[PDB]
DNA sequence: TAAAATATAAT
DNA sequence: ATTATATTTTAAAAAATATAAATTAAAA
DNA sequence: TTTTAATTTATATTTTT
């Protein structure tokens, strides 16, 4: 969703909590896998190299989410890596549009390696990235040997993360985009990293506090994300985020705003798909949350040395110390939560 | 509408040295019956119940109920300006955007006015029942701070076991396991060394210990720590001020 | 040959702890009148004028007007070797380009002989015109140290408003607005409990606090500090060094 | 089966903050005579020989000559839990690899029982023979600690030269050079502020000063440092710990 | 997927 | 006549490592 | 109260291949 985080930071800053990584210690958090795979296949470049092994198989994402998942058990957060499956059809053009953007980057690659300027070669090696069933199957195999539960979504996995939060299984979704707040997840994580403790603090977004402090429900929040720029369908040209809140806070639904808004001032797009996008954001084709059970198992040692370091030709002391840290951090007492014991009998605002 | 002249800077200085790092912003609830703070940790595991009664403040008036939301790092850095014997006057007027901390020197020579800015804050309050506690140990406060500082080197958790032979703080980690055992000293029951164990049921609870280290920065406030705990209820670390109110610290146990 | 004995060597220890963070390299001017230092700091904001007269030295003997290019971090590290009761003897030969500091013990059992290399550096002596300052306050240096130390927690600007009734130190920042007021104390001009004010007209200036904390670092020299200010002149922070010399700090108002 | 209880265990505390920084992991060779640590540096330059005899252990009971390898960072972090006046009882098992430590308060209600993970490593025996040393000095501990700490600001090496008049520590570097001379005192006291020298032949020796800074962490143990040296042998820094044992620190001269 | 910069535009 | 807004365009990590820095508890 | 002396801690390098 284009600019929802800046909108919530400008309008209702009390719905964003700037929490630390180490403060949780035992919170079940679903993770969008593919965004983390893109982060670990963009940032882990040294430069012109891919950080792959000697045989050429790309393995930077495996070690990146290996160390990230290890530091999430070290900080206590138990992850659920939800993987992306078949996308919805309304995204199917737009992702294709995203792919031809990569094709344009492909075009700009013949001004990258032909001239010889290595900085543009790195800057478009970071932009020719694409997740693959090989990458997803390698990462699912890795999380099989960690014992971290992985879920292959039958739809867009942001909606499946919001379904796992909405079922009460996991507390929050670790997707950095603002799609999950529109999809229906109450609590959203952002910048859930490992080493950047204070450079990128954890931005916890509460959808209940958003809908309380904006006077909205889920229907007009979905409509709000349609007007201010949605990934699924096109938005109206004349309405940015400030006009989106100023015209959702005075008229509730999207039928009333598509009737009384004139085409001379703010013209609607000629192919309106706001009802189909509202149906795909309200009632997506998510997985059954109670059909799957989230169990965290102990990591298999020698299988993780055989897969993680055998054909990837990494070290052994570093990975073995990481698995030892995961086994030390997992085997322990889960920290209780104070909301379970004392009921919230009221709230106090500074007046 | 709110004026509160209190003759010693040590109480508010030690309160904000206690609360400068466990919690990072909080919303003080001020009525005519006293100044309360039921603040909730960002880690969602600790609660602070601070109460400074109106009879404790030696010149207290408050026209209406008023809640102010301050950043306690800023309030601690501004109460760090006051000395250990200064007279602190809290003032908050109509449309309270600033809170005035006035530090009067006891020699009547230096007056220090500080207009700390506030912010709009919404902190939820939790429900505390007046409940009977299974094991209540009264300890010297420096002793309990010493025990938490000792066991923090061992591991990240403490196992407090209460029984008729005494209390036992255990800690297991990479170094090993340490068991600090304390007997109820019935023969020596003075002001400082006053380990008294009220005993209803033998309990054994695992708490975190970084939050106990955050709790034991309240140790210059009083010389007595009242650790009150039931078999599954979060424990209370009460720093009973002989002048005014209490500083109760509620911490949830770790469940296997 | 420069020779300068000082029984109270903790005085020189406090001087080189005062001028450590301000001045990296200094040009000491040594004359028969005594020790002088007119040096401007590394960020080129505050001027420093140290003056140790020859009466306070128990044995002072110099011949020429020597210029000493001394790294003050090096002299601070070498003067950290002396104790609080050690006797410090500064010596410098004419042909040798080194400064030798000899620390005699108070019971005369630990003779220390340090030698420090002297670098070549530009003469920063530009002088200063003296002024008859309007607001001159003679107030305890512990209280000034406390005032600058706790107003540095708010911002980097102290507005001093000086008048006949009292002196106000204000500091507005991103987390509060401090206002410290000091009135005149009628306590027969004690060493640590006297805020005595002399006045021409009520005045108001604004100063930085990084350099005011750097001047706060000089507070073990004197129990009472004199702050002098007038209309758009540098502030004088003067520490009377045990009736031997004075260390004056000049701060350009912001 | 092994017991070693001593009423004041601040001795054992100050041993662990004496030698927690030189050695990462060392083998306590525990026999019926007592504890004889004999190991070397983590960089394998300086040797440490700790001897705690069983006379000052107030109840000592050992049956087998064990050799247990303690992590000294872990042992020092465990002994940071004890206060300066806790009765420390070391307990051990012939089967279990746990070193138990019981701290008892002077007000006997706070009983602390810390176990320790061990290690079965075997360092090689570098048994230095004892010879008739030529030069030996006996200084205050704070004096030698001050000398090492204030010559470490100058350079990495010190030249110790002892003669009939006294001892001289000479450091050099890009800060400059420094000579510290200590004469033999005329018997002011037995242990407090007294330097006594015994002499056979004049020799000057060059030592590293970082290892001497690590050696001077044993200065709160005893009030007397007994430096012992001769021509082309390691310096022996000896701490006679309360007439109970000795901590010997061997440094190979450069 | 995200944010900023800056020319452009209308309330 | 700033306010918005949609254009262009950048950006995505985490290990240890050594090293400089700001507390904090220890030690006067 | 005031300094030291450690004691983490927030920067900032470098390969992690």
């Amino acid at each position: 969703i284009q600019g929802l985080a800046k909108l919530i930071a400008d309008v209702a800053p009390s719905a964003i909590r700037e929490n630390d990584i180490k403060s949780y210690f035992g919170r079940k958090v679903a993770i969008d896998a593919s965004m983390s795979i893109y982060q670990f296949l963009i940032a882990v470049r040294q430069g012109g190299d891919v950080l792959q092994n000697e045989e050429g198989e790309t393995t930077s994402h495996l070690m990146g989410m290996f160390y990230r998942t290890i530091r999430m058990m070290e900080n206590g957060i138990k992850p659920v890596y939800v993987f992306d499956g078949k996308p919805p059809q309304l995204k199917s053009g737009e992702l294709a549009k995203r792919s031809e953007r990569r094709a344009e980057a492909e075009k700009q690659l013949q001004q990258a390696q032909a001239a010889g300027a290595e900085q543009e070669v790195e800057k478009f090696t970071k932009r020719l990235v694409k997740v693959t069933k090989q990458h997803n199957d390698e990462c699912k195999h890795l999380l099989s040997l960690m014992g971290i539960p992985y879920l292959d979504a039958p739809s867009e996995a942001e909606a499946s993360c919001a379904a796992l939060v909405k079922a009460g299984k996991v507390y929050a979704a670790a997707t950095e985009d603002m799609d999950c707040l529109t999809f229906g997840s109450p609590v959203l994580m952002r910048h859930l990293t490992a080493s950047e403790a204070k450079k990128l603090p954890i931005q916890e977004f509460h959808l209940s506090r958003i809908l309380q402090e904006l006077g909205l429900n889920q229907e007009q929040f979905v409509d709000l994300c349609i007007l201010l720029g949605s990934d699924y369908c096109e938005s109206i040209r004349g309405i940015g985020p400030k006009r989106a809140v100023d015209l959702i806070q005075k008229h509730k639904s999207i039928e009333e705003i598509v009737r009384r808004l004139d085409p001379n001032k703010y013209p609607v797009p000629e192919n309106w798909l706001h009802k189909e996008a509202h149906q795909l954001f309200l009632e997506p084709e998510v997985l059954d949350p109670e059909s799957v059970e989230l169990k965290w198992s102990e990591p298999n040692e020698e299988e993780l040395i055989k897969f993680m370091c055998g054909e990837k030709q990494f070290s052994e002391e570093r990975i073995r110390s990481g698995v030892k840290r995961l086994s030390k951090s997992r085997q322990g007492s889960t920290q209780g939560r104070l909301d379970d014991f004392f009921k919230v009998t009221g709230s106090l605002s500074s007046a | 509408m709110f004026e509160a002249r209190l003759v010693q800077g040590s109480i508010l200085k030690k309160v904000l040295e206690a609360l400068k790092d466990l919690i990072n912003e909080a919303c003080w609830d001020i009525s005519s019956s006293g100044v309360n703070l039921q603040s909730m940790d960002s880690s969602h595991v600790s609660l602070v119940q601070l109460t400074l009664r109106s009879e404790g403040f030696d010149t207290y008036r408050c026209d209406r109920n008023l809640a102010m939301g301050v950043n306690l790092t800023s309030m601690s850095k501004i109460l760090k300006c006051a000395g250990n014997e200064d007279i602190i006057t809290l003032r908050a007027e109509d449309n309270a955007d600033t809170l005035a901390l006035v530090f009067e020197a006891p020699n009547q020579e230096k007056v220090s006015d500080y207009e700390m800015k506030l912010m709009d804050l919404d902190v939820e309050q939790l429900g505390i029942p007046e409940q009977e506690y299974s094991c209540v140990v009264k300890m010297p406060s420096g002793e309990f701070a010493r025990i938490c500082r000792d066991l923090s080197h061992i591991g990240d958790a403490v196992v407090i076991s209460c029984a008729k032979d005494g209390v036992k703080f255990s800690a297991s980690g990479e170094l090993g396991n340490g068991n600090i055992k304390l007997s109820q000293t019935s023969n020596v029951d003075k002001e400082e060394e006053a380990v008294t164990i009220e005993m209803n049921e033998p309990v054994q609870l695992t708490f975190a210990l970084r939050y106990l280290n955050f709790f034991t920065k309240a140790t210059p406030l009083s010389s007595t720590v009242t650790l009150s705990m039931s078999a599954d209820v979060p424990l209370v670390v009460e720093y009973k001020i002989a002048d005014m109110g209490h500083l109760k610290y509620y911490l949830a146990p770790k469940i296997e």
